């Protein structure tokens, strides 16, 4: 459930500020505090997220995440307040996953091949379909939402790192193609240059960052889990 | 007669003279 | 105790020793059983049946 | 706090650091190789001798 | 009036379809993902059922690149070797993946 605390609730006209203190952010960051922000800075609207919602009813796509479980672990929207990663906006030649149903929604991730993406509506420019357009609807104008408008795709698991070399870096990339022969273009990004091509497939394999441009994706790779007493992680 | 098959490699990328020296005995 | 280890191959196939170099400069030794279509997964290439 | 710990990820052969090692979707795209085969070629036929 | 032609043009010795099946070139790949207890919370005693095709530990359910394959935990590490602190031992499930690359 709450990592520290149950978010507050204040009956909408508040702008959330910075706090320096460590330890104080992360209930915010369960708060989902950081994401309205973004609406703030991008969208241009005071909607007050997840009243009473905090981690423990978020729910995301998949039947079932045990990431969503461990509430400890660090999501990629929630990396952007602590500043490790940051998403941006979405591109016209971007475009949505028929995956979700997006129902009364404002903001939704999508982590890509080269960042993570965040997509916008109207305060009130309800998200009914799964299309782009946003619709005018008055039923969405009290704030009070389950992580309505806050659905999240993909189960990602964030973590500080420490950087590798250049070198290692270009050879998961060359064994990256090797392991996908078929595979030639992904995202428009190249892949393997190849011959003409059809456009549209869901495509979802396993994927890393290793704080370089190009994504990293595996088939069999081996985890390794192993915890150790941090001052962040306290 | 080994054989291998072949899968996505990492295959990499002037003056310069032969100058034999000697030979040695065979043949069959 | 004294303990060992079985296995019920059941057959007799002829097998080499082989020994592998890639061309960046890597070698690698292992033993395929050639006789059969065996493919031994190593780096990017794969070897198998011989005569 | 309630987390398992990090995580090191091993694919093949070395060990690498995850900033976000997660799971999503994407769009891909899928390449076909179109081949039109078939030959003919004129030849030359003679007999010599029939026993 | 009408007729009909037959010409016959070789004799052999073949043998009629009776079935029709496949073959593909297996390569066995396995992955492994390696939790410890308290880290991934996985029980004391390994569950003995096991949906070999959601694994819900890894990204939940999608589609399995092996045609069914098996699952299980293992035997367990725990102390400071393996780093999670825990005496009790560790839980670790594994793949296994019958491949055609080419
Ligand atoms: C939306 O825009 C906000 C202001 O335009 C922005 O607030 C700014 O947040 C940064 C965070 O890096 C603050 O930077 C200072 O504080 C941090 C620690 O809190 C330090 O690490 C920095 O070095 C720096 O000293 C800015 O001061 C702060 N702006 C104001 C006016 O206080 C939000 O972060 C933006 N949010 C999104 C989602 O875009």
């Amino acid at each position: 459930g709450p990592i520290i605390c149950a978010g507050p609730i204040h009956s909408k006209s508040a702008g959330i500020p910075h706090l320096l203190g460590y330890s104080e952010k992360i209930c915010q960051i369960d708060r989902l505090i950081h994401v309205s922000s973004w609406l703030r800075n991008h969208s241009q609207f005071q909607g007050y997220v997840g009243q009473r919602g905090g981690r423990s009813q978020v729910s995301y796509y998949p039947a079932e995440n045990s990431y969503s479980r461990w509430s400890g672990l660090l999501s990629p929207c929630d990396a952007d307040w602590l500043g490790m990663l940051v998403v941006k906006k979405a591109k016209g030649s971007d475009m949505i996953v028929p995956g979700p149903s997006y129902k009364g929604k404002v903001l939704f991730e999508r982590p890509t091949f080269d960042g993570y993406v965040g997509w916008g509506c109207g305060s009130g420019k309800s998200r009914t379909e799964s299309g782009e357009l946003c619709s005018s609807d008055s039923g969405t104008s009290s704030g009070l939402l389950p992580s309505d408008r806050v659905l999240w795709i993909g189960d990602v698991a964030c973590q500080p790192m420490t950087p590798i070399p250049e070198e290692t870096f270009l050879e998961l990339k060359s064994f990256s193609q090797s392991e996908f022969p078929d595979i030639c273009k992904i995202d428009g990004i190249v892949f393997n240059q190849c011959e003409g091509e059809s456009l549209p497939q869901p495509f979802d394999v396993a994927w890393m960052d290793v704080g370089h441009s190009h994504k990293i994706i595996m088939r069999e790779h081996k985890t390794k889990w192993v915890q150790e007493s941090s001052s962040k992680d306290f | 007669d080994i054989t291998a098959i072949r899968g996505s490699f990492s295959v990499n990328y002037a003056t310069c003279t032969g100058e034999v020296t000697n030979v040695s005995g065979c043949y069959s | 105790g004294i303990i060992w280890k079985v296995s019920p191959c059941a057959a007799w196939v002829p097998s080499a020793v082989i020994e592998l170099t890639m061309p960046s400069g890597e070698v690698r030794t292992f033993h395929p059983m050639s006789g059969i279509p065996t493919q031994v997964f190593k780096g990017v290439s794969v070897t198998y049946l011989g005569s | 706090v309630h987390k398992p710990g990090e995580v090191v990820v091993s694919y093949g052969g070395m060990r690498v650091r995850p900033k976000c090692y997660g799971f999503s979707r994407m769009m891909a795209t899928m390449e076909v190789n179109p081949p039109e085969q078939r030959i003919g070629q004129c030849t030359g036929c003679h007999l010599e001798c029939i026993n | 009036s009408k007729c009909l032609k037959i010409k016959v043009k070789r004799i052999n010795l073949k043998c009629k379809k009776s079935s029709s099946y496949f073959v593909p070139d297996a390569r066995s790949r396995c992955t492994s993902v390696r939790r410890c207890r308290w880290a991934g919370d996985c029980q004391s005693g390994c569950p003995p059922h096991f949906t070999s095709n959601s694994f819900s530990d890894d990204w939940a359910g999608k589609m399995d690149r092996a045609g069914l394959g098996f699952s299980g935990c293992s035997d367990g590490c725990g102390g400071a070797a393996c780093g999670c602190f825990n005496a009790a031992p560790s839980c670790i499930f594994w793949r296994k993946w019958v491949e055609n690359p080419h």
